[PDB]
């Protein structure tokens, strides 16, 4: 979340506390269909298969 | 800049706020001069002693 927010590029990450003892990453860009995102990872297939 | 890339300004000005950051450096730098038996302290003591 920190490494996303620091960039201050328009995409931001916030952590939501699901019930208790659980959390979920939440990402959002600015409004607009032109702001729709495509995302992937490099190096870590374990994480790519989770977040791509 | 404040509207767009705030986090970058935060990191540059204060960083972690312990040793990184311009203001953090200034803290120690000015405290060095202000410390007891500092540069100003020595100058004032020397003037006082001379007056004797």
């Amino acid at each position: 979340r920190d490494a996303i927010n620091d960039a201050d590029s328009g995409i931001a990450a916030s952590i939501v506390k699901v019930k208790e003892n659980e959390f979920q990453l939440v990402l959002t860009a600015n409004s607009g269909t032109d702001n729709t995102m495509k995302i992937t990872v490099e190096g870590d297939t374990k994480l790519n298969d989770l977040l791509a | 800049v404040l509207k767009d890339n705030t986090a970058a300004a935060r990191e540059l000005l204060v960083g972690d706020g312990k040793e990184t950051g311009i203001t953090t450096k200034i803290a120690t730098e000015v405290k060095s001069y202000l410390a007891d038996d500092g540069i100003i302290d020595n100058a004032q003591d020397n003037v006082n002693a001379t007056l004797k």
